[PDB]
């Protein structure tokens, strides 16, 4: 598992110098830039119960041949290993966004998982549809205007975006 | 790799839960600390030759027997001279990584893990470096936090070394 | 219980090791943040009551049902107003206690743990106590940081009833 | 484990009390004291092979017997057992000083400790001695005016004194 | 799926033991009881509409607010009404197949298995489902070793509720 | 763990001796008494939960101090873990009534549990209560004389009744 | 000891579940098939005699060496008969208890546990002791399920024995 | 694991249907033939070590090379591992004859057994054999029709050889 | 395969440490023995049939039930007897192995392992291997360490059959 | 595991034959030249960690790429691990030694070694030098000529040198 | 203790095993090398005190920065030089302790048991006790077998060292 | 574990001191009387099965109560685990008589033996009986002055018997 920080070390380490005046400017930068993360995590992490039921719901409104008899969401066990599952990739996915790296989310999430919902028959493009919902709702979440000081983050958004798509392509 | 970042995602991974407000009032003494830190990391890197040579002439004078007894584990031909200069910016440039990542990730991964081993199999006296160590925390030319943390992470490798 | 210190403390003790500064930048987030949350604290623990009513009245417009229909678990009998508030007050006094540690321990140990088997057998709804916490964080009357530890919690909890 | 905070929540609690004026303020004086804490931990950690190292060595030129044949501390593996010991108190004392609380240092460390030492034959009163050494340098390390801010550590160097002797009572 | 007769090579598979006459008499008690378990099933199969129309009302006349209270949980709108039909059918769907095997396999299976995550996620209050099983219970016309079994089962989704 | 039968076989094995004609009597009315016990188990079994629910309220409505700040029923944790133990000892309880015999509760659950009790500082006097109301409970949902072949459960509720008499004896 | 109720009861408790309509299948197998078994045991038990005698000699004959061959073993001493004799006693009381517990619970845990360890060890051929069970079953003079019976858990022995 | 009914119901489950009446008479005729699969079970189980010895004794005549000097049955070791094979392979045989279904046969013994053989050199041919042989045995044993209620038992005759013919062709 | 050597090695293995000076004061012990071993093994090879029939002899003298009673185990038919010598043959070859190897490894991998459950499963009593080893032991011949060696491992054959 | 002894034994059992006037001469040969062997082994164990040290030194030395930044070698946690492989390497091939035979060297170390090294990414014809040093030296340090009783070794390290091959062709 | 003899017993242990004629072989190695093993033993003993003088000094003029630089560790002092060659004494002792045990379980379980932590911590050089090692290796006076072992267990403490 | 020579080794560490030219003659006589030994082991090793035997029979004759119903040796499985108890004793007897110490005895099979036969109710006299039946036999056995080179053994048997009698003090 590797933060921003680790990456550059590593990437420094491998070529055996000490980091230069451009790399200590950008991870200045990214520490100047923290408070925002902070932010976004605190957000979708407060909502994540709400983003995974909504994702849900819509999921299963778009494609109610999920949760049919015969569907791989049917039965309150599969059901309930679709919402964990959901909680998983949303839980993993902001362990990114605090590191400001997507080596957790690899590792710990994505790597193997295609082959997984492959072998039991689920289908990825279904799960990267709820991915899309959650990006959208832990978008909106965490951009929300209100209640916080005035600023721009839209560089941090398109980073968690980067993350959510990162994921959905992993399993579609 | 041991940072705040990772020690407090491995906490909250490790019982399957999501972050809260104590890992991230952890990450807030990282990014915090992040100033004197990456102040300390800049001067280390700015000065390192000028130091790796005052610190490998603090060895030598120290330790005169390694500049004349005859040895592949001691300085006593150019190619010596220059494997332990070589270490010496290893330790350093280890140091600057440390403070770059606000943890002892990088020198306990890349340093500390087998240093035994090695020094024990090519006769390599720990002594050595703990000078080496002493010498460049003497002389960093750091005042205030930013020496807190150079000392910090040097007085934990002289310790890895002890 | 679950603290930024226990947390330290238990990550250097998990694998035999001292402190590292680390584990230091992570309490110095706590401390930072301390007077924020204490803030928090204190302001929730003055207006506990005004609010607990308030919140007690939110609970029972929204869902009428409880203060009329016949069961014990339900707030129709003066018994069962009395526990109601009673149950507010214990989630409003866990908020002021995370608050206060710098953390969720206190509520973790003290509440969550056994909340579902103790809503399934005693038939209590958690859409009573997450309305009862919407209002808190409604009208608590917090501004800036204090509101976002305040929010912090009161929202941990609410998922951990959701 | 508990820290201080924590304390102080669980007494609360006991009693099914909100914290009063008394304890905010208490633990608002705890807060606006911290820097001093992570001082003292700093320095002793950073110096605590020096300690254990000159405290063991001390000890032995006080008690030869320890390390004659026969003693308890003769041959390499029981000597590294003792400097272990040491370096363990020690470390658990720091986890003490950290928390503002004995409670990690009693129950991961001196709970059931004499009792260890009494079955394998070592005796107490000179790990008890041991305790004292690695005390008194501590503090001089942790208390050393050169090189920080000044002000007055009297109430902490007290505290940590506090957690020492606790520990040596302990085996004693 | 558990049923009496796989308990039985479960159990004499989990000791490498061929099966025994204890074992026989097990599957004896399962087919001497198939009568009055295959006859609560027919006829819970036969009425299972007027049935989860009395019972949906049941549920309807004991919760009033659910038929008029905003949300997607309660049967507010067609289409809520439409999943609670659902949702009973498939509690007594569930009955016929324990009375079909034998056993409770295949409402452990099916049904009981993720049932608290689900209730929870979705806002769905267990007393709603219990309600529906005792109208159930109530009124299935059945008597004797076959409302035994019914009853047997359809309490067994009460406990698995409470 | 023992049944009726396998109690007789023993008592008879270690004497070395074939069953007498009195023991095949005894056993023969065992059997012949069956039904009624199936049905006793299957009552009890069936209002489980409610038999519990019912039984803690009225507890906790007897004894308030164990639901107050303080009390050994306070917080959640320790307030399941009480409903927990109430479940633990109906369910060790039927087993006992179906085996005809009270081998499976004593060594499964009451051998031991006094001094569980008394270390984690509960009231087995307490525990002991909540054990009668589920007696009494049980008792009346098994003998329910309300849609059933009428009949005398004289006998077999005076053993239900002997299996809970000795948990709360166990206990208290 | 295993019996279908204690096998029941087991697998209840495996899984920290309450019994089930299962496990009442299972006793009731063995309640409605003690009718049989009991009958056999009693049968069993008042011709125990004649039986152990007509089973000896059916040994003695089979095997003819065993009554001339000079070892503490064999049957060629009043001694040896006695504890031949005593030895199909007991095979016969253990198939008795098994009819009357419901299964083979008594004879795995009195006679089969560490049955090759003794054969071993005191050179006593299994097909002695088969020959004599084969001679108990063919002569204990039943009909129907109570045969069926008998033969079961003398079979079981024999299987034990091969 | 699965039996007929178990079957049954989940394949009216995969569909999200009540059950028909012509599966209802199906399994209600199931149950009226329970005595014979019961007898079927006792009979083959009570024979099983001489189904298992004969079956080996034949085959090792059958096929000599297997227990000469360097077959793959030579040692006590290979042949105590080939007739616990047997013995296994005629156990879940029995266990699918009462289930009244090939599952647990399948999943517990035959599924990926054909590999193993293959690894370890084993002829599966021969295994095949052996089955045969144990298969006739059984059947001769299970419609013998001496001293039992006369009756037709053709159907679940072919079953049986059902069971045993899917196991040969699955190590063949 | 156990012999001393690979007891030696696996020593040295199974705490990865390199090999020291007592596995081969072992090793020595076994090239030491390796003259008397050596010698028994010769002389057992060169007069090996003479005394399978020696010993099949004295298994037939000591039970002649086995060349007259009627069954597939017992030497009544020519390929009884045939199976019989067989085997004979493979207890002495194994006896040659293990004075070969130095050690028990080839009699227990090829010849003990499985021993019960085959003497068990065909009908075949231990005494009359014991007998023809006890022939062996009586007839080889040997005189001095070489007998001490033979009687060593057939002494280690019956105590496995006993 | 085999030693010489324990090949001819399996060899011999395979046919069912026993051993042949050829093989007890080999066998017998093998004992007189034991001593040779176990002075081998003892001088190759003696001097283990030099040969080590030596050939790593040298190996690095040829092959600086291995120690520069980047390289497989860098870092003291990869440096111990290529070390210790080394050991690891050099011990194997002194328990074959003293077996007389590859088995334990195959089967406990080379097998699969090759797939290992091309999975870590470390290149296996480096490995294969090193263990062509530590052949050269093992084989003069055992062939040394002094301190011992003069003789005839050659067949002896045309021996071990095969295990050696074997190795280094087991990992390039 | 590690030993040929507890060796073999605790191979013969660890499966439950008697013993067998491998464990005697083993032991008969170990017999048979105690002749030299005694004598070297003796010799060693008997020479100790003007060896551990020759080595000292061995060590003194290798390293001679040990006798004049300033430190607890180095020998410049009267206590310094009494613990070098106490030290010295004990490896010495510990290799007779070996060649008396026929084994390296003496000098792993008294001395290099912890060899690295105390080196480590106290500051004292390998190399010095491997020159020292050297010296006896050197000057010992033994010839042919009793050589062989001296030399076999010196070497293995410098491997220990190494 | 230890043998003589590690005896007198720890022993000699303890004082810190080189051995003495007494102790070395005492080690060189046990090595002089090593054949005796061994012989002794090998016999009572190769008669083990019938010394168990025998002194079981024995015992149960003398005895009879042991093997009547009620008895604690009645049951096969309590007869095997008597006849193992028997094996493990002799067992580690001749560990001790190979070692030339008690330790081995004491430490894995003497020490917490006599509370296990009181917990269980085994009467640990009879097991002193039996160990003194096998003491004799083996006495017998391993001193059978026929097929070996003549020689007194009357010290070694003196010990052989003190490890028997050690065992049996230790359990009666
Ligand atoms: C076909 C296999 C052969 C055959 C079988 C057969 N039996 C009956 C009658 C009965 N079989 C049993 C057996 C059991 N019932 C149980 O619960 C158990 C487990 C303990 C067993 C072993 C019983 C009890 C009966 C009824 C009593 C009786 O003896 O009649 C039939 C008749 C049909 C039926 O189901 O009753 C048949 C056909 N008879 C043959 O000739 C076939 C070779």
């Amino acid at each position: 598992m590797l933060d921003a920080f680790a990456k550059v070390v590593a990437q420094a380490d491998a070529r055996g110098e000490f980091l230069t005046n451009a790399q200590f400017d950008a991870l200045s930068n990214l520490v100047k830039e923290g408070n925002k993360r902070l932010d976004a995590v605190n957000r979708i992490t407060s909502n994540a119960s709400t983003i995974v039921a909504n994702a849900a719901r819509a999921l299963f409104a778009e494609q109610p041949q999920l949760i049919q008899p015969g569907g791989n969401a049917y039965t309150n066990r599969r059901m309930a290993a679709c919402l964990r599952d959901m909680e998983i990739i949303l839980r993993y996915v902001t362990y990114a966004i605090l590191a400001g790296d997507s080596s957790v989310l690899d590792d710990r999430c994505l790597n193997g998982l295609r082959e997984t919902y492959q072998a039991l028959g689920t289908p990825g493009s279904s799960v990267a549809v709820a991915i899309q919902k959650m990006k959208d709702a832990a978008i909106a979440i965490a951009n929300d205007p209100n209640g916080i000081t005035p600023g721009d983050c839209s560089a941090l958004m398109s980073e968690i975006a980067g993350y959510f798509d990162r994921a959905a392509a992993a399993v579609a | 790799m041991k940072t705040p970042i990772t020690e407090a995602i491995a906490a909250a991974d490790t019982q399957g839960r999501f972050l809260s407000n104590t890992e991230l009032q952890a990450v807030d003494g990282r990014f915090k600390r992040a100033v004197a830190s990456m102040e300390a990391a800049r001067a280390l890197t700015n000065n390192a030759q000028s130091l790796i040579d005052g610190a490998a002439q603090a060895v030598y004078q120290k330790f005169p027997y390694t500049t004349t007894m005859q040895g592949s584990q001691y300085a006593s031909t150019p190619e010596g001279k220059a494997k332990c200069a070589r270490d010496i910016g290893y330790y350093l440039r280890m140091v600057t990584y440390c403070l770059v990542a606000g943890g002892t990730g990088p020198m306990d991964e890349y340093l500390i893990a087998g240093l035994s081993e090695i020094n024990s199999t090519f006769d390599l006296s720990p002594s050595w470096y703990i000078e080496a160590l002493k010498y460049i925390k003497a002389n960093h030319g750091l005042t205030g936090q930013a020496a807190v943390e150079a000392n910090a992470y040097i007085d934990y490798a002289i310790n890895a070394l002890s």
